[PDB]
RNA sequence: AAAUAAGGGCGUAUGGGGAAUGCCUAGGCUCUCAGAGGCGAUGAAGGACGUGAUAAGCUGCGAAAAGCUGCGGGGACUGGCACACACAGAUUGAUCCGCAGAUAUCCGAAUGGGGCAACCCGCUAUAUUGAAGAUAUAGCACACCGAUAGGUGGGCAAACCCGCUGAACUGAAACAUCUAAGUAGGCGGAGGAGAAGAAAACAAAAGUGAUUCCGUAAGUAGUGGCGAGCGAACGCGGAUUAGCCC
RNA sequence: CUGUCUGAAUUCGGCGGGACCAUCCGCUAAGGCUAAAUACUCCUGAGAGACCGAUAGUGAACCAGUACCGUGAGGGAAAGGUGAAAAGAACCGUGAAUAACGGAGUGAAAUAGAUCCUGAAACCAUACGCUUACAAGCGGUCGGAGCCCUUUCGUGGGGUGACGGCGUGCCUUUUGCAUAAUGAGCCUACGAGUUAACGCUGCUGGCAAGGAUAAGUACUUCAGUACGGAUCCGCAGCGAAAGCG
RNA sequence: AUGGAUAAUAAUCGGGCAUAAGCAUAUUACCGAAGCUAUGGAUUUGCAAGUUUGCAAGUGGUAGGGGAGCAUUCUAACAGGGUUGAAGGUUUUUCGUAAGGAGGGCUGGACUGGUUAGAAAAGAAAAUGUAGGCAUAAGUAACGAUAAUGCGGGCGAGAAACCCGCACACCGAAAAACUAAGGUUUCCACAGCUAUGCUAAUCAGCUGUGGGUUAGUCUGGUCCUAAGGCGAACCCGAAAGGGA
RNA sequence: CACGAAUGGUGUAACGAUCUGGACACUGUCUCAGCCAUGAGCUCGGUGAAAUUGUAGUAACGGUGAAGAUGCCGUUUACCCG
RNA sequence: AGCAUAGUGAUCCGGUGGUUCCGCAUGGAAGGGCCAUCGCUCAAAGGAUAAAAGGUACGCCGGGGAUAACAGGCUGAUCUCC
RNA sequence: UUGGGCUGUUCGCCCAUUAAAGUGGUACGCGAGCUGGGUUCAGAACGUCGUGAGACAGUUCGGUCUCUAUCUACUGCGGGCG
């Protein structure tokens, strides 16, 4: 018998086009331009997930360096004396302390120094 | 329809008892006076189709 | 310039008329083919004359 | 009234545009079972022109023109698509259906001559002013045979079948033998089928007894630039069965 | 079978049994007719479809071999749906207007009003919320204030997003393409490894030194149980063959 | 380290710039990948328990090979849903490794579909692919001989183009009259400005209604014949047919 | 290098929208361009296409690169729209 | 068979010698089969046929930057300069 | 950083001047800027090769150069905002 996939043919592309919502120009309504943009958007989203984990560590390191240079120190020497002291606090918590709790940060610095 | 057997392959290539194909040797036609008797004695007995040609010979003989 | 079709309602009938198709043996097969296909208009003689 | 960035971007809502999708059928496709396989000189197939209370088309019908008659069925509406203003017919039994009849213009094998199909022009008999211009009816082609009054055939149209002719592309990884293929195409005739059909036949030491078709035999024997390829027969099992005339 | 030439005997004769000869076997040419089983559908009556459903199915579901193209042979389209029933909008107003619209009546529906069932996408516009006139590139992604709606009240949801990091579309052909190598204006619909016959491998099933029927036939509630062993494969191979096994 | 010429659009340690932030050796800390590890989860083979779990080794991928599945149309059985609202269209939530499944609101107003098994016209983003619809170029080219127009009245809702009048201009061996070929009603009058007229139009070779073609002498037939055609009889050729 | 006698040899009055060289007259052909008129063009009112088109908010230099960059790297420049 | 490595040509077809191997009803025969052996500068020597040369600026179709002419790129043989 | 004669010429030789009459690159700059004189289209003829169809880095006469500027790049003129 004659089988035509007419309803699901468009129901499949509606779902792929609904996530191209907010795109400039015809990248949001035209099918062959939206499909080429949604796949590239998903390709960009697969990566940048490995980069979000190394772009935040850079910010943490910069904030730790800034908070440690206020006490006449450097990030390299501070991290060396912290790692060779049995502390084991990650850079996220260390930067959160350097930003929000300067008293706790300077206490850690004076204890490891 | 029915697969036709190639006559050139059916006049040669007699099938052996179990799974092999028996054929004759070449070069024993008209210049036999200068070839050694050793070669002419070796090229007299029947030979077997090699395993590299067995598939083609079987496809010609219609035994897939 | 001069085109290829210069009409003449006697040179047309002397070449494509009913009596010109019916005169030949192979020209009589055109009528059979057209009647088998179902052409509402047969040879150009079907065009109405001036009244 | 309000707002205002001249304008642009994004999101929501409401519009125009278009015809997809969903649903449906008026139409198509492949077949099964049982029939039939033709029409035409008493003028075919196919058309032209006409025909309505009203009528542009379609349908039906031919100057007897959406109709006439006979025999059966049928029992209240009917004057086709087609309605509306109307006008008429019809339980005395209309309209309608089945079968059998009548009329059936012109062209067309077209057949009185011709011709540019639907036109023109005639001869002989009769009648009309009969006489010039013209009219109404009938008969006027060809081939054959019938001895003579008269009979037969012209042409058209699906496939099957028969006879006469009959390619090339293609394949051979080129190409000429070969294949394609006695296929496509052309011409003529007949019937529901046609052709074939009753042994100057097979077979082999045993035998069968007309032809046709189905399954094996068999991709076998064989044939072939022994290349591509082509490819039986005997015997066996079934459908049907029928033999006769010079 | 013959286009041309030649050319026999009459039954102790003639022809055939795949060159030819002898023996055996079969038949009796140079005359004719013959139903059934067999092939097809311009048609006819009845009936079906794990057949199509308006770009499908016949070219043609509809004034289709039509409209259009050519001198001609010839080629050849597009075009279905209001509503249950036209009850198809009397009447009034703006308007020059029987152009259109707003009312009024019909309906269950008039955003079912004749472009008439539902009616999407491309495309063209209006209103509202957030941004945008010192800022350079496949226009996205990961972070990120601020401002608008909602709220089971939230390390809840939706919209816009100032600013920062990364990032030279897709397909095909290529050693190698952002390539300035090919291709596409966009959307909707159509569109390309399917079937028959004959075989081979993998899985599964029946029977098992045996396995299986074909054509056909009978019955019947009929395109759907019994019978049918003709025949095919396997069970023994070698040799060109006689042949042996 | 220094001198040993350099190329044509503006240049280079990548730039700022550095006398060390250059070079040579030695040391320490740190940064640094999808590498390794920490946490959670999924999957393929091999080994055991059973009827999913545990351990070990893995899990980039083109040509290509293998295994599990989704949707679509229809069919056979059992079990259903719908005018108290089916299919279809538009938004929203949730579930799955994905193809996809399920639920809610709005339009819509009659069909639809679960489980097991079966079949296939069974899935598009590209073929300078086909048909329909709609954009961009863009309110851009163009509006078709540079013979020419101006004013005043008329109908009219509406006049640069229509009608009338006065002026101007053009052709005039023509852009004048007849008519053949051809067209086949375009001819004339009245209503209309929808489509047609490359603009509007009250106008028209457009639309709808009523009319229009009169032959003894004109052109053809009834008269004749040329080129050529047909052609009884006759002569040829497989047939159709050819010559005459 | 490598003409040659009816694929004819050598001349020839007239002729040629034939090819080639030179002379007179004449001129915007030029030195060297200038001025004027109409149509097109420009603005406005009416009607209104097409070729082309993957999406685009579409810079320059030096370099890299399938060896000649609007889109890549570094620097420089650039208010938005016609 | 030569001190050893080169002195060569598949298949089809046809010829010669040997052979109760078969020989289409039977007995012969024609013919075929088996062994030995002959005929191919098939020299393009794994030989597409027994049998085969050119032009296209009148050309056409299908493809290639797999491959040249112009330009770009790499290197200087040549060139120019020191 | 000149103007002419010859040649399609680049080049080159010559004539008369000048302070000088430079060397080169930019797809041997520039044909959606111009011309088509040369070269590679179809016609014809000569020399030569080929039996022939035809050919020549041999010569001569003639022979259609398409496109309405989207983005950027330039030359000018405006509107909006700050």
């Amino acid at each position: 018998p004659r089988s035509v996939n007419s309803v699901a043919k468009r129901a499949r592309r509606k779902k792929i086009m609904k996530q191209a919502k907010g795109f400039f120009g015809r990248r949001k309504n035209v099918w062959t331009v939206a499909k080429n943009a949604v796949e590239k958007a998903m390709s960009y989203a697969y990566r940048d997930r490995k980069q979000n984990k190394r772009n935040f560590r850079s910010l943490w390191i910069q904030r730790i360096n800034a908070g440690a240079r206020l006490e006449g120190m450097s990030y390299s020497q501070f991290m060396g004396k912290v790692k060779a002291n049995g502390i084991e606090l990650n850079r996220k918590v260390l930067a959160d302390l350097a930003m929000n709790h300067p008293e706790a940060f300077k206490a850690i610095l004076n204890k490891v120094k | 329809p029915k697969m036709k057997t190639k006559s050139s392959a059916k006049k040669r290539f007699k099938v052996t008892g179990s799974g092999k194909i028996k054929r004759k040797h070449a070069f024993k036609s008209h210049i036999l006076t200068k070839k050694s008797k050793k070669r002419k004695l070796a090229l007299t007995h029947s030979a077997l189709v090699h395993k590299t040609d067995e598939k083609s010979i079987k496809q010609q003989l219609r035994i897939i | 310039s001069k085109r290829t079709f210069q009409p003449s309602k006697r040179k047309r009938r002397n070449k494509h008329g009913f009596m010109d198709r019916m005169a030949s043996a192979n020209g009589r097969k055109v009528l059979a083919r057209r009647r088998a296909k179902g052409r509402h208009k047969l040879t150009v003689s079907s065009e109405p004359r001036h009244k």
